C-alpha cells in the first residue's frame, strides 16, 4: 500500500518482484545487465547501479 | 544476419561474425585426448585460416 512498510526483495523478470533472495552467482569482471524495470529499463555496470 | 548473443539479462547483445570459406576449414581424423585419458570433446576439432 502507498502507507505500507517498506519490504526487503528482489527484482524478476517482466516486473515480477521476488521476495527471497537466492540468485547469488560468482562475481565476473566487466560486469554488465540491463534489467526491466517498469515502462523502460536499469542498467547495470560492475554490479553497480547506472541510472 | 549470422550472429552471437548472449544474454545481458534481459536484453540481449550482438556480434556480426566473419565468414570463412569451407576450402579453408578441415577436421581432424581423431578427436583423441592424449593428455588425459577418459575426457573426451563433444564437438570435433578443426583448423582454419581467415
Amino acid at each position: 500500500e502507498d502507507q505500507g512498510p517498506l519490504v526487503e526483495g528482489q527484482l524478476g523478470e517482466n516486473n515480477e518482484l521476488r521476495l527471497t533472495r537466492d540468485a547469488i552467482e560468482p562475481c565476473t569482471v566487466g560486469h554488465r545487465r540491463y534489467f526491466t524495470f517498469g515502462g523502460g529499463y536499469v542498467y547495470f555496470e560492475e554490479y553497480a547501479y547506472s541510472h | 544476419r549470422r550472429v552471437s548473443a548472449r544474454m545481458l539479462g534481459d536484453v540481449m547483445a550482438v556480434s556480426t561474425c566473419v565468414p570463412v570459406a569451407a576450402d579453408n576449414v578441415i577436421v581432424q581424423n581423431s578427436m583423441r585426448i592424449s593428455s588425459r585419458p577418459g575426457a573426451c570433446y563433444s564437438r570435433p576439432l578443426v583448423s582454419f585460416r581467415y
